[PDB]
């Protein structure tokens, strides 16, 4: 038995979100629904067809009609971006089922510009023979995001690792960017700066070794 | 209140045998069906198999013939055993208590609450704890009423690391970034949190690592950097 359901919806902020789910005769079963934010364990949203548990707003709520079950989320906030799963159990194989889930994502929030922060190789880590400039972005929306790196106003693409943007609690979007460095490349340079491009416009900051 | 919490060993070498716990808390196992589910990194819950103090079980097709699922009263705790592994069975592996209903002639259940995940890497490769270093504050980390300060936890293997500040009393205020897969084949991760400058001078910030696939924890002292 199988369970379907769209792979994403978009919605804009305060708008109605609708998540729809259908398997066999469902409507014959009971339906269950579960939320998943990035990085979390699920958790029960609604159950039987329309119950809302204990602790979870009335904004969200569940529908049923012939072949198809509904997540409905009104009034739909950025901190409800998740993924959904539907859920039956098929009582003559004595088996749970899910659905494939859907990824729900609010677009048309505020743009936000990144903060970026530079630290330096702190001394115990040069003292391990080792260097690592590490650059956090923060605070931005949309998502996409580009870092590059200079030593001396020339770049630098060896030894350079890039995380994919990711959501903060605020709901605003952040990342990271390593440089690894010998010991005696960083000090070699007079300085090392991380620039970022978000949404065409850019953020840098500098670094120096004979600055503490 | 009703908990959850599963146990694993982190890394298992293909071929060789899976085996979990899940540890209950504010209830007793006789009262409730146990299941256990798992989640492959970027895809779909998967069911796995329930199980009954008195000894019904039920599993998945898929790993019926490799699964073993049995509990343990007398410490209020129910296990998972998958023999065999291949990369396939890499994933998030989660217990939940299963709620019932009894309507006639079908069969309604469903998952309240979720145990908070372990992830079961396979792999070859052999497990490496974390080195931890401190990312001070300084005079260049303000933005005025505020400093950044964080925690770098390089070269690890498998995935993850969790991290806390201040023994779990310091939340607000904290990012932990995911981690970077370098090319050695080791994970790096950040975690900063933002804090006042005014309070540098006389507050105590300390990062709590895990990375329980190695048993390790780390609490590393993140002190103003002084030239």
């Amino acid at each position: 038995y199988e369970l379907t359901q769209p792979p994403s919806v978009s919605v804009a902020p305060g708008k109605t979100a609708r998540i729809t789910c259908g398997g066999n005769n469902i409507g014959s079963k009971s339906v269950h629904w579960y939320q998943q934010k990035p990085g979390q364990a699920p958790v029960l949203v609604i159950y039987y067809d329309s119950d809302r548990p204990s602790g979870i707003p009335e904004r969200f709520s569940g529908s049923k009609s012939g072949n198809t079950a509904t997540l409905t989320i009104s009034r739909v906030e950025a901190g409800d971006e998740a993924d959904y799963y539907c859920q039956v159990w098929d009582s003559s194989r004595d088996h749970c089922v899910f659905g494939i889930g859907t990824k729900v994502t609010v677009l048309g929030q505020p743009k936000a510009n990144p903060t970026v922060t530079l630290f330096p190789p702190s001394s115990e880590e040069l003292q391990a023979n080792k260097a690592t400039l590490v650059c956090l972005i923060s605070d931005f929306y949309p998502g996409a995001v580009t870092v590059a790196w200079k030593a001396d106003s020339s770049p630098v693409k060896a030894g350079v690792e890039t995380t994919t943007p990711s959501k903060q609690s605020n709901n605003k979007y952040a990342a990271s960017s390593y440089l690894s460095l010998t010991p005696e490349q960083w000090k070699s340079h007079r300085s090392y700066s991380c620039q970022v491009t978000h949404e065409g416009s850019t953020v840098e900051k500098t670094v120096a070794p004979t600055e503490c | 209140q009703v908990q959850l919490q599963e146990s694993g060993p982190g890394l298992v070498k293909p071929s060789e045998a899976l085996s979990l716990t899940c540890s209950v808390s504010g209830v007793a196992i006789s009262r409730h069906y146990w299941n256990w589910i798992r989640q492959p990194p970027g895809k779909g819950l998967e069911w796995i198999g329930y199980i009954f103090f008195n000894g019904n079980t039920n599993y998945s097709p898929s790993l019926k013939s490799r699964v073993t699922i049995s509990v343990d009263t007398s410490k209020n705790e129910f296990s998972l055993t998958l023999r065999s592994v291949t990369a396939a069975d890499t994933a998030v592996y989660y217990c939940a208590r299963e709620k019932s209903v009894v309507e006639p002639d079908n069969m309604v259940r469903w998952f309240d609450p979720w145990g908070q995940g372990t992830l079961v890497t396979v792999s070859s490769a052999s497990t490496k704890g974390p080195s931890v270093f401190p990312l001070a504050p300084s005079s260049k980390s303000t933005s005025g009423g505020t400093a950044a300060l964080g925690c770098l936890v390089k070269d690890y293997f498998p995935e993850p690391v969790t991290v806390s500040w201040n023994s779990g009393a310091l939340t607000s205020g904290v990012h932990t970034f995911p981690a970077v897969l370098q090319s050695s084949g080791l994970y790096s991760l950040s975690s900063v949190v933002t804090v006042p400058s005014s309070s540098l001078g006389t507050q105590t910030y300390i990062c709590n690592v895990n990375h329980k696939p190695s048993n390790t924890k780390v609490d590393k002292r993140v002190e103003p950097k002084s030239c």
